[PDB]
């Protein structure tokens, strides 16, 4: 079952997808081969929370009706020591024009 | 193969190639990055989700949900894609 | 061009609205002109009696925005009933920000801040008898 996220970090944001059965560290080689930097340099959250190499994306909250298309979840990216856990936030959007 | 795709405020959104081929303007501004002075960060993130959006759910017999736009974004992401195409 | 076949051979239908709008469903009849039927709310279904060769399509009740009937935009009831599975398109990103902006702004359209071309583009409402002429 495909999940889809967007892995996230400073001012990158990766769309991609992947199985519910994949790994964290399956999701670090998909990473490795777009920004180019290896798995022991990867460091992977969901929100605040450290992910483990071994557990499954399902096992770490990541499920396909969670992770959807038009909504995909955020997976926290850090590179390496490690440096802190950074996403920029996006643009904020202005206000309300009057007729709406 | 992927392509990225920036904002006017810097970001940096990298999708999958033939999700961005869906845009023919994309597709004409790639012939790999692509910089877009007048999309910020708030649209361009929804645009590439309307790519996992549209190629996920197109030629699909399973229910297909509504494609969710806030209100705050639909008139810049209208404009978006007017532009785009898409 | 576009009408029903008077074959007075009943064919059962159900009405599936798999879709999150209040459908409504269009008739055309022996001379084309379209023929509008009670609203099925989201996720409701009903049976009705029509007739093999009838022209059936299905709209946003509230907005007439198009929506697919069995992954096609005409639907035609034949030898039983047959399941008539009405669901959204994948709308244009273009077209479904029109739909969001329509449903927010009175047709104070002018008012807003965007390219000419895009004024006209929200006064194009989706239309029935636009779309019969294009089929
Ligand atoms: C009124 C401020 O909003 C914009 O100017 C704008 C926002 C946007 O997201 O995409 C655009 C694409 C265009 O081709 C032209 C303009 C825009």
């Amino acid at each position: 079952m495909d999940v889809f996220l967007m892995i996230r970090r400073h001012k990158t944001t990766i769309f991609t997808d992947a199985k519910e059965s994949s790994t964290v560290f399956e999701l670090k080689r998909i990473v490795e081969g777009i920004l180019k930097r290896p798995p022991d340099e990867q460091r992977l959250y969901k929100d605040d929370q450290l992910l483990d190499d071994g557990k499954t994306l399902g096992e770490c909250g990541f499920t396909s009706q969670t992770a959807r298309p038009q909504a995909p979840a955020t997976v926290g990216l850090a590179f390496r020591t490690f440096e802190a856990l950074c996403i920029e936030p996006f643009s904020s959007p202005p206000e309300l024009p009057d007729v709406m | 193969m992927y392509v990225k795709l920036i904002s006017s405020d810097g970001h940096e959104f990298i999708v999958k190639r033939e999700h961005a081929l869906t845009s023919g303007t994309i597709k004409a501004m790639l012939s790999n990055e692509v910089n877009f002075r007048e999309i910020p960060s708030h649209v361009l993130s929804k645009v590439c989700m309307y790519f996992t959006y549209k190629v996920r759910y197109t030629n699909s017999s399973t229910e297909i949900p509504e494609f969710p736009i806030a209100p705050e974004i639909a008139l810049e992401l209208l404009m978006a894609a007017n532009f785009l195409d898409c | 061009v576009l009408r029903s076949v008077n074959s007075r051979e009943p064919s059962q239908v159900i009405f599936c609205n798999r879709s999150p709008r209040v459908v409504l469903p269009v008739w055309l009849n022996f001379d084309g002109e379209p023929q509008p039927y009670p609203t099925l709310p989201p996720g409701t279904g009903r049976r009705i009696h029509s007739y093999r060769g009838h022209l059936w399509l299905f709209r946003d009740a509230g907005t007439h925005d198009g929506l697919l009937v069995n992954q096609t935009e005409l639907f035609v009831p034949s030898l039983n009933p047959i399941f008539a599975n009405i669901t959204l398109p994948v709308y244009t990103l273009k077209e479904r920000c029109l739909q969001v902006v329509r449903s927010l702004v009175k047709p104070n359209y002018r008012r807003l801040d965007i390219v000419r071309s895009l004024y006209e583009d929200l006064e194009d409402h989706p239309n029935v008898q636009k779309d019969l002429e294009r089929l």
